[PDB]
């Protein structure tokens, strides 16, 4: 609530749209541990800021970007998935030991999942109620 | 208003409502805490109804300062599989059951050791300080070292505490009120 | 003494004593609650209103 | 304006006499055993229960005797009808405890001879 | 600022030649309040404008909320503060932070279902 | 406190009750009808312990009912501001203690307990301490209190208790 309304009322006077992520500590007061924080679950309808993939990740999903053939890159790669088998887990791990430093496979796999289909929602699809849970 | 020095600092709002604050960790305490909270928030019940993940969990949550949900979504290498979402929200809210737990220890450890001067001052306090403050590993044998210690100093603590504020008013020459007769 | 004017309710007061000191006794304290912990049977009636 | 502290108390209550814990707890129980004896279908209040139940815990004298000793020797001195009864009830210790509970007790008498009187009571529990 | 000040108010008076004098107000007409002063020394009345007064109160004081944020909540004063008055609701028992200047869905007889 | 008083009250006896029983039948009509009541003017009537006398019982014109009016004397509780009284805690919560003194149940506001005392929210059960844990009030401890205020409700009433002076506390 106290960091919420302080943002929003922030956002309303200054009658603009987020237009990214990093507006968040450029317009408003925020500190880097709450941005470090919510800046993964802020949507914003620069295209990687609508979707899960942290700031901090955005490196990595530049350069699968540029490995999957960065803006011109990133849009076409948006339309559709040029390969998704192309990327190599034991590649990435190797990699990571000098440029990471972490066993990130699980981030990569949903940098790729994300980088399909941004935001996707993971709630179970609708479904008209039961017999059972009607009555 | 309260509201402005709050919303002022780096940390989660929610973390400023918690009564424990967040306070950072030595790797040993914490590798304690690990311990004590997955032999207690991990076991069987009564009724009818990993470590190492605990480890970094908590060390997020004490050194860099993340939430759960960061923790579980960002974080999950070094969480899971044996640390779901709803782990990490029983391994938070044991942090501070943990807290309170060793905070109470180190209270009555200072409680003990002002008994031991009082008496050297004027049975004793020889080995059980040591002995029974140190082995407590849950809050209900807490109260058991209380309530013991209370058999026997318990008709001294409102001596020892009313002499106390009578030398801090004889120091001067906060609410200093006397304590009852609990007979 | 005049609290305890006869060796009978002398020696009920040392028991008292002793029973108090037993009682506190983290140890045994400790012990019991294992025993109530794993060993603790559960009894239920009722009153005269549940009866009803 | 009524304050117990400086001896202020409504002119239909002045009029009334204190009670002990003790004494209190002896007419209740007089009160339920009478209940059993005598039985009808008749039914004792939750206010009458945790009420008899609350002066047992704090009745400082059980012996019949001890409750009339107590009280005779106490309305020797010159104490009023409610101080008569709270330091019945709180049995304190020290004299400048005493004074602390009961403010009216200040320069009433002094410090040694109170202290008589509070170590007398004290003898008396049981 | 029209005052809420009603006879049986305890009141002390916050500006002018009298400040602290302690009065209970007797009548109220428009801005104009007749109070009685509290001093074994002074038995008459005395009419001050509304807005040289202040309601006051001690704690122990036994006192209903007649505006803002909880009007109509009634509890006894806990605490007094130069500020506010904190008083714990009698009925819904929480503390309860009040300014000292302020103290249809169902029918009586109507079923309620609570839970299902 | 407890008192011993006299008191008064007028009951009536609807005619049905009239015949050999009758004056037994109002010594019984009247303890089932004040004991356990409670006033602001007398406090809490715990117990009828004797009947001083019936009135002669007048007739009412009009309506059958004769109405005996009744002298006895009860055992009645009445608290007082600045009373110093022994109580029993029995719940603790983040906002005050709340504690009985025999029937009238009474309250400690968190803000009428001395500045040391913090609230613990998860000790079993939740309780009050110092900052040196000297001192740790939980259920059914007793605790000395003193009364500074009190509301006089319908057959009910409520206190408001302090720790503030220098030997209330616990036990």
């Amino acid at each position: 609530p106290r960091k919420g309304t302080h943002l929003l009322k922030i956002l309303k006077q200054n009658n603009t749209r987020l237009e990214s992520r990093t507006q968040l500590v450029t317009m408003c007061h925020m500190g880097p541990k709450v941005f470090m924080n919510c800046a993964g679950f802020l949507k914003i309808d620069e295209v990687l800021d609508g979707s899960r993939v942290h700031p901090e990740t955005y490196e990595w999903a530049r350069k699968m970007a540029v490995d999957a053939l960065p803006a011109g890159a990133l849009e076409e790669i948006l339309e559709n998935p040029e390969r998704l088998k192309d990327l190599d887990l034991d590649a990435f791990a190797e990699e990571l030991e000098r440029q990471g430093y972490g066993d990130k496979h699980i981030t990569l796999y949903d940098i790729r999942a994300e980088l399909s289909c941004r935001y996707k929602d993971l709630r179970t699809a609708y479904r008209s109620p039961n017999t059972e849970e009607i009555f | 208003d309260q509201d402005n020095e709050i919303r002022a600092t780096d940390l989660p709002e929610r973390f400023q409502l918690r009564s424990i604050p967040v306070k950072g960790a030595e790797d040993d305490e914490l590798e304690e805490e690990a311990d004590w909270i997955y032999r207690n928030a991990f076991a069987t019940p009564t009724i009818s109804l990993t470590i190492q993940k605990i480890k970094e969990a908590l060390g997020f949550m004490r050194n860099q300062h993340f939430e759960v949900p960061f923790i579980a979504f960002y974080r999950k290498e070094y969480v899971e599989p044996e640390l779901h979402i709803n782990d990490l929200w029983r391994v938070w809210q044991w942090d501070e059951k943990w807290t309170q737990l060793r905070i109470r220890k180190e209270n009555l450890t200072r409680l003990f050791e002002k008994m031991q001067a009082y008496q050297y001052e004027q049975r004793a306090l020889d080995t059980t300080d040591m002995e029974r403050l140190k082995d407590v590993q849950s809050m209900d044998e807490l109260k058991d070292v209380y309530n013991h210690f209370l058999l026997y100093y318990g008709r001294d603590i409102p001596k020892m505490q009313n002499a106390a504020k009578a030398s801090r008013k004889k120091l001067k020459r906060g609410p200093e009120l006397k304590q009852a007769s609990r007979r | 003494c005049s609290q305890f004017p006869t060796p009978e309710a002398v020696l009920e007061g040392a028991r008292y004593m002793v029973a108090l000191q037993i009682a506190r006794e983290p140890l045994v304290r400790q012990v019991l609650r294992q025993t109530f912990q794993e060993r603790a049977k559960l009894n239920i009636t009722p009153t005269k209103k549940g009866r009803k | 304006e009524e304050d117990a502290s400086q001896l202020i108390f409504p002119k239909e209550f002045e009029t009334a006499e204190t009670l002990l814990n003790s004494e209190v707890h002896m007419l209740l129980e007089h009160r339920k055993q009478q209940n059993e004896s005598a039985e009808d279908e008749q039914e004792l209040s939750e206010v009458f229960m945790k009420t008899l139940n609350y002066t047992a815990r704090f009745s400082r004298f059980k012996n019949r005797e001890t409750i009339a000793s107590v009280r005779s020797l106490l309305l020797q001195k010159k104490l009023h009808k409610f101080e008569l009864a709270c330091l019945a009830n709180l049995c304190p210790e020290t004299a400048e405890e005493s004074k602390a509970l009961i403010p009216s007790l200040e320069g009433r008498f002094e410090d040694e001879e109170l202290q008589q009187i509070l170590d007398d009571i004290q003898t008396k529990r049981s | 600022r029209e005052h809420n000040f009603q006879p049986g108010d305890n009141v002390e008076v916050c500006e002018g030649e009298l400040i602290n004098l302690q009065g209970k107000i007797l009548s109220v007409d428009g801005n104009k309040i007749t109070i009685m002063p509290k001093h074994e020394d002074l038995k008459d009345m005395l009419e001050f404008p509304a807005q040289e007064l202040r309601k006051y109160f001690k704690m122990g004081d036994h006192v209903k909320v007649i505006a803002g944020r909880f009007e109509g909540d009634t509890g006894l004063i806990v605490r007094v503060e130069e500020n506010f008055v904190i008083l714990f609701s009698d009925l819904t028992m929480h503390e309860l932070k009040v300014l000292p200047r302020d103290l249809g869905q169902h029918e009586w007889g109507e079923l309620v279902q609570l839970d299902p | 406190m407890f008192y011993h008083i006299s008191l008064e009250h007028e009951i009536l006896l609807h005619p049905r009750y009239f015949g050999p029983n009758l004056l037994n039948t109002v010594k019984q009509k009247l303890f089932t009808e004040v004991e356990g009541t409670c006033t602001g003017k007398y406090g809490f009537v715990i117990a009828v312990t004797t009947i001083d006398n019936i009135g002669a019982g007048v007739i009412q014109p009009g309506r059958g009912f004769v109405l005996y009016p009744v002298k006895y004397k009860a055992i009645v509780f009445r608290p007082f501001k600045g009373e110093v009284v022994d109580a029993v805690v029995t719940q603790v919560n983040k906002v005050g203690l709340f504690t009985e003194i025999g029937p009238m149940s009474c309250f400690i506001s968190r803000h009428s307990i001395p500045s040391e005392m913090e609230f613990d929210p998860n000790s079993n059960p939740p309780c009050y301490k110092t900052m040196d844990e000297d001192i740790v009030i939980q259920q059914d401890d007793e605790i000395r209190l003193k009364i500074v205020g009190t509301r006089v409700d319908k057959n009910d009433i409520f206190a408001i208790g302090s720790l503030m002076d220098d030997y209330l506390g616990l036990v």
